[PDB]
DNA sequence: TGAAAGTACTTGAG
RNA sequence: AAGACCAGGC
DNA sequence: TCAAGTACTTACGCCTGGTCAT
């Protein structure tokens, strides 16, 4: 079993209301290469940025995919969750999620779930049941020759 | 197997320690430290078994079957060896020592319950202490193990 | 990362959004206090949690005589002979058997991990 | 200056000094006579003034006051009362205790009258032998001898009715002490607690719990890596959320609790770990509405807020951490405390600070006579200010006047000391089971070592069947302090533990000098301090109370260590402990503490110079003592936690000397490292040279070797007391025999033992002795059985008389014979008694006379010894007659060497048949080759090759554990130098043939010991004899003339033998054979007349269809308690 | 007590399942000489029924609750009229409500109506033990010991007389209740002392009573210890 | 100071 | 008269 | 239907003896 957790250095919940402004300089490069063209870019997305850095050995022990973990966010996640991820090539890996708004317009008022907090849970959320590899309840695996 | 051990403890304080696969630092660590030891025991045990003459009653009784085993001829002529508490090396009880008497983290053999002596050389006092710590395991699996056999 | 406190009621501070200018805010939930953010970072969760130790630990150390000392490695700062070696004395230290140095004598301080 | 090479002599010099100034029972005295001097007094006036009422009376206690133990005979008659006249008439040694009492009446005339009552006797406190207030205090070995005191004994006990009671430690958690823990299953994943005491004043202890919620989330607020901090206040009903406990303290902004709770907002970790349990407390925001929250979950809710409110803050100023305070602004001060224990909780779930463990003695504390005695008096006291309460109030209400002295009831003190000493449940009696049993044991007098280890011996308080087997393992923390050899093998392995020779334990002493110069050392109250300038400072606890911080803690250390060891402000007793890595400096004064000498090393060198041993040397006629050595600076007492920050060195001149360098910042060197063993581990020779186990096995076995256990055991009319005839002191003897009184009061002979096969009866353990020896005295005991007896008084007209009964004058006889008795009814010492004899002559008057006399135990055949006439306590008749019986040992009895090697004695043959040197040497004691290799008793063979050269040589030999200068072959070749093979080994010939043995034997003198387990005592038989009352089945007890029990495991081993006949005769024959009459129709029993013939079941109208049915009784017994329960097991036939 | 009184109407008698349901057919068929499992099958089937009726009546059912001694009955959502949603169901209201099920009801809650009986569950006639089963101890012929058994039949005595004196003279009609607690409290701790929640019995001198499942319950019991 | 493991009941949650 | 506790044995 | 609580139980074999208070 693998979730998010065991292959997560470090992540970090940031304010950017415009992608193109990019508060981290490091991410500025290749996220002007993904607004190019438009998941829902106009449509008002939470400018709430969940960023996620990837071990290196941590993920490469397990020969996992940066576009494994962006598939299996989605699938976890719904379309309400944009995900993107930097390159295998770069030094290190980052994955940005946003919360992307229905935007349907008009269609509970109560139930709204403030956006720092609901990336908050969702970061603990996916940190928690990702589920990346692996079967639940298979804590570690153990492999060896044997000579009996 | 002194000598092997502070290397291996160098190596330790040097981060050139490689982790075995399914152990940690500190458990590879203990299973070097572990290996030496126990592989230095057993040479001893084989190099006082085969300094015994046809006339040696410890000999005589172990070949015999009646009583005693080749360890009990290691630890009273070579050496009484590694003692355990819960199959791990003596824990430190006190802050990252083992007694007071040692400066702290001290993972060499001495600090952390193997005995050099022979019972016929006779033990140091940590050896003694340790050795007694050793014992009491095996005394509590003793008085413990009555009742749920019984039941 | 931090944790800002209300100028007003010494209350803690929560981070809002200023929908109109776009720029986040640490706003008092207890009054009306409300301030610019300079880090623009709200949450950072480190879990390989690759911290430098060498923060944890006190100069003070050097003075206990329960601790190893060798004069094979000198202090970077003032070059003194003497210095004081332990192990991370701390939990979730991932696998890490490494030594930490301490410069004895008093005032230096120094603390350097090799 | 220094002793180099002369450190053998100097080090036992000083442990001579040692024990000549302290001695063995030490802790128990000073204790005791803490409890007495100063414990007694501080419970009696800090217990509240009786207030009554109109007039108003108010009773005070002014002053307490202690006399000599005094016997009140019958009439009242005050007279000095010896401990054997105490042990003799059945006595209890105690001592009047007498109070000042101060009655002041308001007649409301502007006038109050007081009334001082001087020397009001309020109760019997029992008086601990040879403590300050016994009348054994200062008294010579003459003076004690014209006592019939034996010299030698070390008191330490007390003497309720006759028997000897000794108080074993109990051990506690260290109170006033923060500790984290991290549970496996609980819904919190880390827990700390506090166990918090004002100063043993008052109130047991309240517990303080502050934990943090496990991993799970929390509803809607935990997304994290683990959070949400709650507290478990005591006397509240479930969690309160910490920032709703921090604003009940009047802190209301967040900055002001986390000022309180984190030292360096520059850390973002700790800050982040704390935010969501001030999100949680989000909705309180003001004191009251918090006081409020706290006060609703109490244990019941409060009508009103206001009075929730006054509940809660009582709650929290009392019960909330009362070491810290219990008065008015000490709300910062616990405020400040809480804050500490969040951080502790924080540092541990961050992994800054490891998790405390139950088992470091430094966390346990020692609750030793004084400390139970008090507890004891302080409940004692206030119900019999409960009942003086009482009978005021009784007595005030018709407004005539008021007494004191009849409203006193000394009953109840007196009392209770003597059921708690006495039965050992500890509390009230009608509390029994809340009470903790198993505290004052009857004292062991079967050896003076036995006696020893009883009076010192530690007892951990958890249960015995419990199969952890963590708090039953050897702690690292028990060096020098726990003896490491001798536990209690069996089910308190581990659990019941005994005190090292040098061990200490701290008595207590008032952290008042401590803290003012403190106060005068500069430091920074807690009050005047500014929350920014803690996380530099080093807090500065002192008895847990955290007083303030100071910013120079390696000059504080500096100063407070040599006030210590000048002992001018600070007494050897206190410990100072310096945390450097958490900046923490921690100071004891209280009781409990278990602390141990140590030589002080300043550099690299002693501080024990040669002048001091000079001076030791010379200690008779020149008052320079241990406490001259302890005044001057050179040893110091370290307990457990403050031997965590110490650097000892083991010997001085192996450890300190300049070599390949392991350390160079010695602080404190052992005096010896055999000062880890107790009593009983320090008689083993060799114990070094030893399994551990074998050395556990002899610490248990030595307190069971039968010598000359007391001098006055001529005196003493003991049950079950056995003296050897011929004690020797061993050949090889360890350097703490001197101390322990083992040479003047020794168990066991130096046995010529040849460790042979030589006819097979030494085989498996046991051991062939020399029957020619054994006829010359070898090994020969005296068994000493007491009997009391007492004439009584019950019946208007029934009694006890001591009288020969004649044949028809007395309604129950025995087939006895009385002709033994005299015209008192009492048998002379010198007539020999054999078994069924009668020892006194009693008779009870029937509402003409009743046999109640005495008769020996079974098969005893002993001679009458001693008979003893007195008055007991009520002033009846009390006798005791001691028998004494001279036991030859047999080849049942038990005998060990000190290695653990213990054995029967397998057979024994004469001289002639003894294998015999060429010198005519035939061994004592002959056993098996096979003992040894095994259980590695390496000591033993040390021993005997040392006895052997230490015999013919004609000196004593060392054996004291860690030598470096006795080796075995140094000892080979002084044995080779008197003409012996240097091994040991010896050319036996063969008794019965003349021949040579071909394998040469291993023969030397070693030190045996003989057991009281005899196979006499041991040997029974049954046939057909008494049964139970209830279940009819074969009693139960040797002594009883009982059946063995055929138990379950032995009918599984039958049923699986198919032996179905042998099971039925052993369950249904053997024991209880009944017959029951039931019904046909229903399987009730039924009314069986046999005689008549009339079988009838009523219920049924059944008198014909009855059936014989052949059942255990025990089977009816349970049929008929089913019924009783309305279960009908009807048995039918059909 | 309780699981029958789940098992059937409050004041009416009857299975609130029927015997003619295919359910307690299955029951029956799958149950023939395991009348343990039959009862736990019909409790399992009676326990989601809130009110009783293929059968007859049909009246909101109680939630029966226990308190140490004594069982409460909560009627939540009852019509109106007498209503009184908690009160204090006494051993004479299960009497009289077992009384009136039949013998083929009580066979399909396992209760074989020739053995047991659901109303002879509740104590109305209290065996006492024989003289053999609680001996008495002589001491010296002087005075007669008795055993902790006839001690308790004592109190049981005791509280009884005092109860039937109070039920003839008239009493309070809370005294009574009293009285019924006490009595209810003595007869339970004679047959066993170790309820959790409930003061232990206490001859004298502080030392709990040894009951009559303490007898026979473990080790050194009856069947363990002499048997 | 410090048991752990199973289970039957009981309770909201679907 | 048989319970509680304690100590011990193997 | 479920599943997570919470109450509630249950582990020593034989043997010795002593003492204590009912
Ligand atoms: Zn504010
Ligand atoms: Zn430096
Ligand atoms: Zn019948
Ligand atoms: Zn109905």
């Amino acid at each position: 079993h693998t979730t998010l957790r065991k292959v997560t250095a470090n992540t970090a919940i940031y304010y950017d209301p415009n992608p193109q402004s990019t508060v981290v300089a490091e991410d500025q490069e290749w996220v002007n290469v993904y607004y190019e063209m438009p998941d829902f870019d106009v449509a008002r997305i939470s400018p709430w940025l969940l960023r996620v850095e990837l071990d290196r050995k941590h993920m490469t022990d397990r020969k996992l995919t940066m576009e494994q973990i962006a598939e299996k966010i989605n699938a976890g996640f719904g379309d309400d969750l944009n995900c993107i991820f930097n390159d295998d090539n770069a030094e290190k890996l980052v994955l940005r999620i946003r919360i992307m708004n229905s935007d349907e317009n008009k269609m509970e008022v109560v139930d709204k779930m403030d956006d720092d907090v609901f990336l908050r849970c969702i970061e603990s959320n996916m940190l928690t049941d990702m589920t990346l590899q692996g079967i639940e309840q298979i804590s570690k695996v153990y492999m060896h020759l044997p000579q009996t | 197997a002194k000598q092997d051990v502070i290397e291996v403890i160098e190596k330790a304080h040097n981060n050139e320690l490689e982790p075995t696969p399914g152990n940690t630092l500190r458990q590879t660590f203990e299973n070097q430290v572990n290996r030496i030891l126990n592989d230095a025991r057993d040479k001893t045990g084989s190099s006082a078994q085969k300094s015994l003459s046809e006339y040696n009653n410890f000999k005589s009784m172990v070949v015999s079957g009646a009583k005693g085993s080749k360890i009990n001829i290691s630890q009273v002529i070579a050496v009484v060896g590694q003692q355990n508490v819960e199959g791990k090396r003596i824990p430190f009880g006190f802050k990252h020592r083992t007694l007071p008497h040692f400066i702290k983290d001290d993972y060499g053999p001495e600090s952390r319950g193997f005995v050099e002596n022979s019972y016929l050389a006779g033990l140091t006092p940590t050896e003694f202490f340790f050795h007694a710590m050793g014992g009491r395991e095996g005394l509590i699996d003793t008085a413990v193990k009555t009742a749920e056999t019984g039941y | 990362v931090g944790i800002r406190f209300c100028q007003e009621c010494n209350n803690m501070l929560y981070p809002k959004e200023d929908k109109e200018n776009r720029i986040l805010l640490y706003a008092c939930r207890n009054c009306d206090y409300q301030q610019e953010a300079d880090n623009s970072c709200i949450y950072v969760n480190k879990i390989t949690h690759e911290v430098d130790e060498l923060t944890q630990i006190i100069a003070d150390v050097s003075q206990d005589p329960t601790l190893p000392r060798t004069e094979d490695h000198p202090c970077q700062k003032c070059g003194h002979k003497e210095a004081v070696f332990f192990q991370s004395h701390s939990a979730r230290a991932e696998d890490a058997m490494r030594l930490y140095y301490v410069c004895t004598a008093p005032h230096c301080g120094h603390r350097w991990t090799e | 200056e220094i002793t180099p090479d002369l450190w053998q002599e100097a080090c036992w010099i000083v442990i001579s000094s040692y024990f000549d100034e302290k001695g063995l029972v030490r802790q128990q005295l000073d204790s005791f006579d803490e409890f007495i001097q100063m414990s007694v007094q501080r419970i009696v006036e800090d217990a509240p003034p009786i207030d009554l009422q109109p007039p108003r009376y108010l009773l005070k206690f002014e002053q307490i006051y202690l006399s000599k133990p005094t016997h009140w005979e019958r009439d009242g008659a005050p007279s000095p009362m010896m401990p054997n006249e105490a042990r003799l008439r059945n006595l209890t040694y105690s001592a009047p205790l007498y109070v000042d009492i101060t009655k002041t009446v308001i007649k409301e005339g502007e006038e109050q009258l007081q009334t001082q009552h001087q020397k009001t006797f309020i109760g019997k406190i029992p008086i601990m032998l040879r403590s300050t207030y016994c009348l054994l205090n200062g008294l010579t070995d003459r003076d004690l001898c014209e006592l019939n005191e034996c010299p030698l004994d070390p008191g330490g006990y007390f003497i309720i009715n006759g028997s000897e009671k000794v108080l074993i430690a109990q051990e506690k958690m260290a109170t006033n002490t923060v500790y984290v823990f991290a549970k496996k299953d609980s819904k919190y994943a880390y827990t700390g607690e506090c166990r918090s005491c004002l100063e043993n004043s008052s109130r047991p202890t309240s517990t303080i719990w502050v934990s943090m919620l496990a991993r799970g989330g929390q509803g809607a607020k935990k997304s994290a890596i683990g959070q949400r901090i709650v507290a478990t206040l005591p006397y509240i009903k479930q969690e309160v959320p910490i920032i709703i406990v921090f604003r009940a303290l009047g802190f209301v902004s967040d900055r002001d609790i986390l000022e309180h709770i984190i030292y360096d907002f520059e850390d973002p970790e700790m800050m982040e770990m704390v935010k969501p349990s001030l999100d949680e407390a989000f909705v309180i925001q003001e004191q009251n509405v918090a006081l409020n929250f706290i006060g609703s979950r109490g244990a019941k809710p409060g009508v009103t807020k206001e009075k929730r409110i006054k509940y809660a803050k009582e709650v929290l100023q009392k019960e909330m951490l009362p070491h810290v305070g219990v008065s008015d602004f000490c709300e910062t001060k616990k405020a400040y405390f809480l804050g500490y224990m969040v951080h502790r909780l924080l540092l541990a779930a961050l992994g800054r600070r490891e998790l405390d463990d139950r088992d470091h003695y430094g966390n346990k504390r020692l609750d030793l006579a004084g400390p139970l005695l008090a507890f004891l008096f302080r409940g004692m006291f206030k119900n019999l200010l409960k009942e003086v309460r009482i009978y005021a109030q009784k007595f005030i209400d018709r407004g005539k006047d008021f007494n004191l002295e009849l409203a006193i009831k000394t009953r109840i003190i007196s009392d209770g000391l003597k059921y708690s000493l006495a039965t050992g449940n500890w509390g009230d009696q009608k509390k029994a089971h809340q009470a903790r049993a198993g505290v004052s044991q009857v004292l062991n007098r079967l050896t003076f070592a036995s006696t020893l280890s009883h009076l010192r011996r530690l007892n951990s308080p958890i249960g015995r069947d419990g199969k952890l087997a963590k708090p039953r393992q050897l702690h690292n923390t028990l060096w020098g302090m726990v003896c490491p050899a001798e536990t209690p093998e069996g089910h308190a392995v581990g659990l019941v533990k005994n005190l090292a020779l040098m061990a200490y334990i701290s008595v207590g002493s008032q952290p008042s000098p401590i803290l003012e110069f403190l106060e005068e050392w500069s430091m920074e109250n807690l009050e005047e301090i500014s929350p920014a300038a803690i996380a530099d400072a080093t807090k500065i606890f002192v008895n847990g109370c955290w007083v303030g911080i100071h910013k120079d803690p390696e000059q504080l250390m500096n100063t407070l260590r040599k006030l210590r060891r000048q002992m001018d402000i600070i007494v050897s007793e206190v410990s100072m402990i310096r945390d450097i890595r958490e900046r923490e400096i921690r100071i004891y004064t209280d009781a409990g503490r278990i602390c141990r000498p140590l030589l002080i090393v300043e550099k690299q060198k002693l501080l024990l110079k040669k002048r001091h041993i000079d001076q030791l040397k010379e200690r008779e006629y020149n008052n320079y003592s241990w406490q001259d050595l302890v005044a001057s600076g050179v040893v110091e007492y370290i307990d457990t936690l403050e031997e965590e920050t110490v650097m000892l060195a083991m010997t001085p001149d192996d450890l300190q000397e300049k070599e390949v360098a392991y350390c160079s910042t010695y602080t404190h060197c052992e005096i010896h490292p055999s000062m880890i063993l107790g009593v009983c581990a320090s008689i083993i020779p060799f114990p070094d040279h030893n399994q551990s186990p074998r050395n556990t096995y002899q610490s248990a076995m030595g307190k069971q070797a039968m010598g000359v256990y007391i001098t006055n055991f001529h005196v003493r009319m003991d049950t079950l007391a056995h003296v050897l005839y011929y004690p020797q002191k061993p050949l090889v003897t360890t350097r703490s025999m001197e101390y322990l009184r083992f040479r003047e009061l020794p168990a066991g002979i130096n046995s010529i033992v040849a460790i042979a096969s030589y006819t097979g009866y030494n085989q498996e353990d046991s051991v062939i002795m020399n029957r020619s020896a054994v006829d010359r005295g070898f090994f020969r005991s005296v068994f000493y059985r007491s009997y009391k007896e007492q004439e009584s008084k019950k019946g208007f007209d029934q009694e006890e008389v001591f009288e020969k009964p004649t044949r028809e004058t007395c309604q129950g006889m025995r087939h006895a014979i009385y002709d033994k008795l005299d015209d008192d009814g009492l048998i002379a010492p010198g007539v020999r008694v054999s078994g069924d004899d009668v020892i006194i002559g009693k008779t009870v008057t029937l509402p003409t006379k009743r046999d109640c006399s005495t008769f020996l135990r079974t098969s005893e055949t002993g001679i009458v010894d001693q008979v003893m006439v007195t008055l007991n306590q009520e002033g009846y008749k009390f006798c005791k007659i001691r028998v004494r019986s001279v036991r030859i040992p047999q080849i049942g009895d038990k005998f060990a060497s000190r290695h653990g090697q213990k054995g029967t004695c397998g057979i024994q043959y004469r001289q002639e048949d003894m294998p015999f040197t060429c010198e005519g040497i035939t061994p004592d004691i002959i056993i098996n080759p096979h003992a040894i290799p095994s259980r590695m008793t390496i000591g033993h063979l040390i021993e005997c090759l040392q006895g052997k050269v230490s015999a013919n040589k004609g000196e004593i030999g060392d054996a004291t554990p860690f030598n470096d200068a006795v080796n075995v072959q140094k000892i080979s070749n002084l044995l080779s130098d008197y003409g012996y093979h240097l091994r040991g080994n010896e050319v036996l010939y063969n008794g019965f043939t003349g021949r040579k043995i071909t394998s040469q034997i291993f023969i030397g003198p070693t030190y045996y010991q003989r057991l009281k387990h005899m196979v006499d005592d041991k040997i029974h038989s049954r046939a057909r004899g008494p049964i139970q009352i209830l279940n009819r089945q074969p009693m139960e007890g040797r002594s009883r003339d009982g059946g063995l029990r055929f138990g379950e495991m032995e009918r599984d081993c039958q049923i699986a033998h198919g032996a179905a006949q042998f099971l039925r005769e052993r369950l249904f024959e053997a024991s209880d054979p009944y017959q029951v009459h039931v019904c046909n129709l229903c399987g009730i029993m039924a009314i069986a007349n046999t005689r008549t013939h009339t079988y009838e079941c009523r219920g049924c109208r059944n008198k014909t269809q009855i059936s014989l049915v052949r059942m255990p009784y025990a089977c009816k017994l349970l049929f008929q308690e089913l019924m009783s329960m309305s279960i009908a097991p009807r048995m039918m036939s059909v | 007590t309780m699981k029958v009184l789940r098992c059937v109407c409050f004041f009416c008698s009857k299975l609130l399942v029927d015997s003619n349901n295919p359910k307690i057919k299955d029951i029956l068929a799958k149950s023939k000489g395991q009348p343990k499992k039959r009862l736990t099958h019909v409790y399992d089937l009676c326990k989601g029924k809130n009110i009783c009726e293929h059968g007859g009546c049909g009246r909101y059912q109680p939630r029966i609750r226990r308190s140490g001694l004594e069982l409460y009955a909560e009627w939540k959502h009852v019509n109106e009229d007498s209503q009184e949603k908690k009160i204090l169901l006494s051993p004479e209201r299960v009497h009289e409500i077992f009384k009136r099920i039949s013998d083929e009801e009580c066979f399909v809650l396992g209760m074989e109506p020739r053995y047991a009986r659901p109303e002879w569950m509740i104590v109305t006639v209290l065996p006492v033990p024989p003289l053999s089963v609680r001996p008495a101890v002589v001491m010296q012929g002087s005075a007669r010991n008795q055993d902790d058994l006839t001690h308790k039949l004592a109190d049981i005595v005791k509280i009884n007389n005092q109860l039937r004196r109070n039920e003839q003279n008239g009493a309070a009609a809370h005294v009574i209740a009293e009285d019924v607690k006490l009595l209810q409290f003595h007869v339970a701790t004679m047959v066993d002392n170790e309820l959790p929640g409930l003061p232990r019995a206490m001859q004298k001198s502080g030392r709990p009573l040894k009951s009559l499942k303490q007898r026979l319950k473990g080790k050194e019991g009856r069947v363990r210890g002499n048997l």
